[PDB]
C-alpha cells in the first residue's frame, strides 16, 4: 500500500499520509498547495467615437 | 521643454462614494475623485476643497492614476474625517485643519466601509479584500485583522467593544469576538450576495440581492453556541433590484424609528418601525378579523408568524428620483418633517423632505427642497473649445451646454440642447455653435443667454465632426450621413452653400490654419486632403487599421497628424503624403490630438485616462499627465499654448498650465537560558519550604524542544558532539524535566531516545568517572520512565497486530475457499496474491 | 449537435431555451440566446415523433416510436433548494466544529469532523485529546463515541487510520485509535464490513515495522543500565 492521489476530488492527500479536504483549508494554505503543485510537475460609427 | 501640472480640476460635484452630512439644512461632505468637497447645501456653493498635495504632471508627482475617494466618515463630536481610497489606504483629515493627520496602509484594494466607534479612539474598517482590520488613532496602528469573510465586506455593525458582526458579499453574516479576534456564528444571510446591514436594539435587517428582506433579532447574550441571531421574518420591498444601504435614525420626543433601503435603481424606500402598543392593537385586530373568516387557532397562529414582519414595519413613503442614486443619509429627525440627502450617478445632490404626521405623511411625493447642479454636468462632456481670448471655456454634452471662466472656475451659462457631439467658438467669443447628433445644428450668443437659430435639417444624420475657417465666415460641418456641407455667416443666420458627397460615413474634419487644406476622415481608415479654394482632391492618406477618429494640422500647415482607434498615432508630411512615423501612442483608442500653436510638439488623450505630451520634431514620448479616473473624450489647446483643457468621463474638467549560530552553538545556548530558568524555580521552591520566554510564550521544555526540532537530522549527531561535557549534564537535566510532562515526552519520544543515547555513547567514558550522587538519581528515574513510554507504544503496536492477524483469519474462514487437494490451492493462491512489476537490467 | 435528424423543435422558458427531440432518441435542451446546449435527456432508445410541453416547459412529455412515454418535470428550483438547505447546514456545522476545537470538546468535535470529513481536524482532535489523556484509550465520553460509530464510519475512519499508520510520525494516534476500535466493537461485525479486511492488510505490515522499532529503542535504553553499573563501581 502506497498513499497516493486522494480518492475524492475535494480532498488532498499527500505521501507523507496528511490529508486536508479544500474546506477547511484556509485560502492562503489553498495557494501554497497549488504553488507546491506547480514546482513539482515542472520537475516532472457611434460606437468607435462614442 | 517646459512641464505641465494640473492647475485646476472642477465639474464635479459628487463622485463614486458616499455622502456625509454635517450639522451647521447644514452642509454636506462628499468625494470628489481624489479630492473631497464640502457643500452648503442652503447656498449650494463649494465651502472648501481637500487636496493632499502632489498635483498632477510634477516631477516628484507619481506613475499612475489617482487613488479615487471610495468611502468618508467623519466623527462629529471630535471633527475627523476618514476618508477611504479605491487603493486601500486610508487618511485621517483634519476639518479645521484641512489636513492629512494619520495615514493608515493595512488593506490590497478599495475601502468599502469606515465606521468611527463611539469614543472616536478606534476605527473600523472593511475592503473589498474581504478583511476587517481595526485601527487605533492615538497609537497609530492596526490592532488586529478579522480575515473568516470570503469577499467584499458590504457592511458591518460595532456599537459595542465586545462583539462585531459583519456582513459580506459572499452571502454569510458572522458574529465576532472582538476580544478574542474570532468568527462565533455563521449563518447564511441570503442565497446569493448580502449587501445590507442595520441594527437596532435586538432588531437586525439585512437584504439580498432580489426584493426579499430579512428580520433577525439580535440576542447577545444567549451564549448557547448559537441562536444569538435567529431569523425572525421576511418581508418584500417594491423596488426588485439589490438594496445597498439601509440606516436608522430615532425620534427623541416620540422615540419613532424609520430606516431606508437604498435600492440600486432610482427609488429610496422608508419605512416606519410600529411601537409595541401599535403592534399589541395589531395583532389583536387581525386575530379578531381572521377569527371572523373561520380559520382554526392554530392557522391564525401559523399565519400570525408568517405575517410577522408586517407586524413591526409599515412602509412608509418611496422617494423616487430622475437619476439612479449612488448614496443617501439621514439629515435631521423631527415630529413634524423628516429629512434626507442623497447623492446620484449623475453627478447631483438632492435634498428631500417629508412632512408627516403620525402614521403616514401627509404629502403623497416627498418635496424637493435643496439641490446642487450649477457646478456640473450630468453627462459626460463630448467635446470643448476655448474662447480666442482664451478666458471662457465651452462644454458641450447630452442635453446641456455650460460655459465656464477658466479663473473663477464657475459656469456663467447653461444652454439645453440635444445630444451635443461637437462644440467650437466663433470669432470674438460672443458665439457658440452645436452639432447635434440629431443632425441639428444650433447656434447660441452668450449675452442673450438665448439661442438664436437651429437648422433642424443640417444633416441626415449624426453631425460628428464641426470645422471653422481662419477667416470665420464659412463653417465645415462632416455627418454621419456621407456628405460634408459649407456654410456661410450673413448678417446672424447660416445659409447652406455647398454639399460634397463621399463614399462612407465622416468621422472628422479639420481646415488647415491657411485654409489651403480641407483634411476629412472616413469610416472606411482613409483620410482624404482636398484644396479648400477649389475642393479639388489632393492626397488620399492610407495606413490606419481601424477608422481614424481625430486629425490635426500643424501651425504651417506642412505635417497632419492622424490618430486612430489601433492606438497608433500617424504622422505624415502635406507635400507628399509621406508618413513620417507612427507611434503606438496609448494602451486604448485615441480621441483627439491637437498641436501646440506655433510649434511641432502635439497632445494625445486616449480612453485609458492618460494625456500624453509629444514633440513632433524628436517623435518622443515628453511627459504623461495621469489624472482622469476613467476614458477621455475631449482636448481643447490655448491659441497662446499656456494651458491645456480635458474633459473625461469623471465628470471633471482639468486645466493644465505651462509652469550567523550554527547547529549544537544555537542548542547550548537554548540550555543555557531554559535550566537557568528551570535551576531558579526549583531553588526557589527549595527556599519556600526571563524577557526571551515569555515573549516566545513557551515553558522552559517546550523551548529546549523547540530548538531540538529545529536541528537538522543530517546536522544533529554533528551538532551533539560539538557540545562540552559540562552541557550534557545541563541536557540530562532538561530530559529528566521532560519526563514529568508526559505529554511531550510521548509526543516527541523517538526524538529523545536518539539524542540521549547518541549523548551517553559519545562521553560514556567520563559520564561514568564523575562520583555525583544526584546525577546517578537522574539517570535512574531518567531510565525507569524512559522505559515504560517505549514499553506503553509497544504494547499497543503487539496488541494491535495480533488483533489485526485474527479479523484477517476469521474472514478467511468464512469468504476463503479452500481444496483439499493441495496442487490447485498453490494455483489459486499465485492469482490471488499481489503482483508487483519493477525494471531489471 | 443532433447525431440524427430533428424531428421536433418546442420553445420552453419563453424565449431563453428551446428542446428538440431527434431520431437518435435524445432529447436536447439549448440557450436560444448563445444557441448551446445546456442539458441533455436520454430516456429512449428509439426516435421520437411526439413532444408536448405544458407551463411553458416546466412538465415536458415525449413518446418513443416503440411506445414509452417520458413525463419530464423540471426540478432546477426544487435542486437549487436543497442545495441551499444543505449550505446552510454544512456552515453550522463547520462553525460549531471551531468552537469545539477552540474550547477543547473533542468528544463533541470528534463526531463533527467524521460527518464533515476533515481528515486534518480529525486527526488534531484525536492528537490532543491523545496528549491530555496522557496526563481508558482516550477518555470516557470519546470512548463512547467511537463505539457508536456505524459500518460506513468505521471504514472511514479505518482508512485514515491505514494512512496515519503509514507515517512513523503519526502511528502513535493510529495504534491507539485501533485499539479503541477492537474493545470497542463486536469483531465478529468488524469483519463481515466489506472492504474492512483489504484496509487491514494495509495496516498489519506497517505496525509490524513500528513493532520492529522502538523494541530496538527499548534494547538501546540499557545503555543507561551499563552507565549505572560502571558508577557503582
Amino acid at each position: 500500500y502506497n498513499v497516493g492521489k486522494a480518492e475524492k476530488d475535494g480532498e488532498i492527500r499527500l505521501k507523507n499520509g496528511v490529508a486536508m479536504s479544500k474546506e477547511e483549508l484556509t485560502r492562503e494554505d489553498k495557494n501554497r498547495l497549488r504553488r507546491a503543485l506547480k514546482r513539482k510537475r515542472s520537475k516532472a460609427s457611434t460606437n468607435i467615437k462614442l | 521643454y517646459q512641464r505641465f501640472e494640473q492647475a485646476a480640476a472642477f465639474g464635479v460635484i459628487a463622485s463614486n462614494a458616499n455622502c456625509v452630512w454635517i450639522p451647521a439644512p447644514g452642509q454636506l461632505i462628499t468625494s470628489a475623485l481624489e479630492d473631497v468637497n464640502i457643500w452648503d447645501i442652503k447656498t449650494g456653493d463649494l465651502v472648501s476643497k481637500l487636496s493632499d498635495g502632489l498635483p498632477p504632471g510634477a516631477s516628484d508627482a507619481r506613475g499612475a492614476k489617482p487613488a479615487e475617494c471610495t468611502y468618508l466618515e467623519a466623527h462629529k463630536d471630535t471633527d475627523l474625517l476618514a476618508v477611504g481610497y479605491a487603493d486601500g489606504v486610508i487618511k485621517v483629515w483634519d476639518l479645521m485643519s484641512k489636513t492629512v493627520l494619520l495615514n493608515f496602509n493595512g488593506h490590497k484594494a478599495a475601502i468599502t466601509l469606515l465606521q468611527f466607534d463611539g469614543t472616536g479612539t478606534r476605527l473600523i474598517s472593511g475592503s473589498k479584500d474581504s478583511n476587517i482590520i481595526v485601527w487605533d488613532l492615538v497609537g497609530e496602528v492596526g490592532l488586529y485583522k478579522l480575515r473568516s469573510h470570503k469577499d467584499s465586506i458590504t457592511g458591518f455593525w460595532c456599537q459595542g467593544e465586545d462583539w462585531l458582526i459583519s456582513t459580506s458579499k459572499d452571502g454569510m453574516i458572522k458574529l465576532w469576538d472582538l476580544k478574542t479576534h474570532q468568527c462565533i456564528e455563521t449563518h447564511i444571510a441570503h442565497t446569493g450576495e448580502c449587501w445590507g446591514l442595520a441594527v437596532k436594539d435586538d432588531l437586525l435587517i439585512t437584504t439580498g440581492t432580489d426584493s426579499q428582506v430579512k428580520i433577525w433579532k439580535l440576542d447577545i447574550e444567549n451564549d448557547k453556541m448559537g441562536g444569538k441571531l435567529t431569523e425572525m421574518g421576511i418581508f418584500e420591498k417594491q423596488s426588485k433590484q439589490r438594496g445597498l444601504k439601509i440606516e436608522f435614525i430615532t425620534n427623541s420626543s416620540d422615540k419613532t424609528s424609520f430606516f431606508y433601503i437604498q435600492n440600486a435603481d432610482k427609488t429610496i424606500e422608508t419605512f416606519r418601525i410600529r411601537k409595541e402598543e401599535e403592534i399589541a392593537r395589531g395583532l389583536k385586530k387581525r386575530e379578531k378579523r381572521l377569527k371572523e373568516k373561520g380559520l382554526t387557532e392554530e392557522e391564525i397562529a401559523k399565519s400570525i408568524k408568517e405575517s410577522y414582519s408586517s407586524f413591526i414595519l409599515h412602509p412608509f413613503q418611496t422617494i423616487r428620483s430622475l437619476y439612479k442614486i449612488k448614496s443617501a443619509s439621514w439629515t435631521t429627525v423631527s415630529s413634524s418633517k423628516l429629512e434626507l440627502v442623497l447623492t446620484t450617478s449623475s453627478n447631483t445632490i438632492e435634498y428631500y423632505s417629508i412632512p408627516y404626521e403620525k402614521r403616514d405623511p401627509t404629502s403623497p411625493a416627498p418635496l424637493k427642497t435643496h439641490t446642487i447642479e450649477l457646478q456640473g454636468q450630468r453627462t459626460d462632456v463630448r467635446s470643448i473649445d476655448i474662447s480666442d481670448d482664451n478666458k471662457l471655456l465651452a462644454t458641450a454634452s447630452n442635453g446641456s451646454l455650460k460655459i465656464w471662466n477658466i479663473k473663477t472656475h464657475k459656469c456663467i451659462r447653461t444652454f439645453e440642447c440635444g445630444y451635443a457631439l461637437t462644440c467650437k467658438f466663433l470669432p470674438g467669443g460672443l458665439l457658440v455653435i452645436l452639432g447635434t447628433r440629431n443632425g441639428e445644428l444650433q447656434l447660441f450668443d452668450l449675452a442673450s443667454s438665448s439661442l438664436l437659430d437651429t437648422i433642424e435639417d443640417a444633416h441626415d444624420a449624426a453631425i460628428w465632426s464641426l470645422d471653422l475657417t481662419s477667416d470665420g465666415k464659412r463653417l465645415v460641418t462632416g455627418s454621419a450621413d456621407k456628405t460634408v456641407k459649407f456654410w456661410d455667416f450673413k448678417v446672424l443666420k447660416l445659409h447652406h452653400d455647398t454639399t460634397l458627397e463621399l463614399t462612407d460615413d465622416i468621422l472628422c474634419v479639420r481646415v488647415s490654419p491657411d485654409d489651403r487644406y480641407l483634411a476629412i476622415s472616413l469610416l472606411d481608415n482613409t483620410v482624404k486632403v482636398f484644396f479648400l479654394d477649389s475642393m479639388k482632391f489632393y492626397l488620399s492618406l492610407y495606413g490606419h487599421k481601424l477608422p481614424v477618429l481625430s486629425i490635426d494640422i500643424s501651425f504651417d500647415s506642412k505635417m497632419i497628424i492622424t490618430s486612430s482607434a489601433d492606438k497608433n498615432i500617424k504622422i505624415w508630411g502635406l507635400d507628399f503624403g509621406d508618413c513620417h512615423k507612427s507611434l503606438f501612442a496609448h494602451q486604448d483608442s485615441i480621441m483627439n490630438v491637437k498641436f501646440l500653436p506655433q510649434s511641432h510638439n502635439f497632445f494625445s488623450c486616449s480612453k485609458d485616462a492618460v494625456v500624453k505630451y509629444w514633440d513632433g520634431e524628436k517623435f518622443e514620448c515628453i511627459q504623461k499627465l495621469y489624472a482622469h479616473q476613467s476614458e477621455v473624450w475631449a482636448l481643447a489647446v490655448a491659441t497662446d499654448g499656456g494651458f491645456v483643457v480635458s474633459s473625461s468621463h469623471d465628470h471633471s474638467i482639468r486645466i493644465w498650465e505651462e509652469t550567523s549560530l550554527k547547529a549544537g552553538e544555537r542548542l547550548m545556548e537554548a540550555l543555557d537560558l531554559g535550566i537557568a530558568e528551570i535551576e531558579g524555580l526549583e531553588a526557589y521552591n527549595r527556599d519556600m519550604k526571563n524577557a526571551v520566554l515569555i515573549a516566545v510564550n513557551k515553558t522552559p521544555e517546550q523551548y529546549i524542544m523547540d530548538t531540538l526540532l529545529r536541528i537538522r537530522m543530517s546536522q544533529l549527531e554533528d551538532a551533539l558532539m560539538v557540545m562540552p561535557f559540562s552541557y550534557v549534564l545541563k541536557f540530562l537535566k532538561f530530559i529528566d524535566t521532560v519526563m514529568q510532562n508526559k505529554t511531550l515526552l510521548h509526543s516527541h519520544l523517538p526524538l529523545i531516545c536518539k539524542n540521549l543515547f547518541f549523548i551517553i555513547k559519545f562521553n560514556h567514558k567520563e559520564l561514568v568517572s564523575q562520583k555525583n550522587e544526584e546525577l546517578k538519581l537522574q539517570i535512574n528515574r531518567v531510565k525507569t520512565e524512559l522505559r515504560s513510554a517505549l514499553k506503553s507504544t509497544e504494547d499497543d503496536l503487539g496488541f494491535n497486530v495480533q488483533g489485526l492477524k485474527f479479523v484477517k483469519q476469521q474472514w478467511n474462514l468464512r469468504h476463503n475457499y479452500e481444496f483439499v487437494d493441495e496442487y490447485d490451492q498453490q494455483e489459486k493462491e499465485s492469482n490471488s496474491a499481489r503482483k508487483r512489476v519493477f525494471g531489471t537490467v | 449537435g443532433h447525431t440524427n435528424a430533428v424531428q421536433r423543435c418546442s420553445f420552453i422558458n419563453k424565449q431563453k431555451q428551446l428542446i428538440s427531440c431527434g431520431a437518435d432518441g435524445l432529447i436536447k435542451i439549448w440557450d436560444c440566446s448563445s444557441g448551446e446546449c445546456l442539458k441533455t435527456l436520454d430516456g429512449h432508445n428509439n426516435r421520437l415523433w411526439a413532444l408536448s410541453t405544458m407551463n411553458d416547459g416546466d412538465m415536458i412529455v415525449s413518446a418513443d416510436a416503440d411506445g414509452v412515454f417520458q413525463f419530464w418535470k423540471d426540478c432546477t428550483e426544487q435542486e437549487i433548494e436543497e442545495e441551499q438547505e444543505k449550505a446552510k447546514l454544512q456552515v453550522e456545522q463547520e462553525q460549531s466544529l471551531q468552537n469545539y476545537m477552540s474550547k477543547g470538546d473533542w468528544t463533541n468535535a470528534f463526531l463533527l469532523a467524521m460527518t464533515l470529513d476533515h481528515p486534518m481536524r480529525l486527526f488534531n482532535v484525536l492528537k490532543r485529546a491523545l496528549g491530555e489523556s496522557r496526563s481508558v484509550i482516550f477518555n470516557e465520553e470519546l470512548d463512547q463515541a467511537i463505539s457508536i460509530l456505524n459500518d460506513e464510519q468505521l471504514i472511514l475512519l479505518m482508512k485514515r487510520c491505514r494512512d496515519w499508520n503509514t507515517n512513523a510520525k503519526t502511528h502513535t494516534i493510529a495504534q491507539r485509535t485501533i485499539r479503541c476500535i477492537l474493545m470497542h466493537h463486536n469483531i465478529a461485525k468488524l469483519s463481515e464490513i466489506p472492504g474492512m479486511v483489504k484496509i487491514v492488510d494495509a495496516i498489519i505490515p506497517y505496525t509490524q515495522r513500528h513493532f520492529t522499532r522502538v523494541d530496538n529503542l527499548v534494547e538501546q535504553s540499557y545503555i543507561l543500565d551499563y552507565a549505572l553499573v560502571e558508577m557503582d563501581k
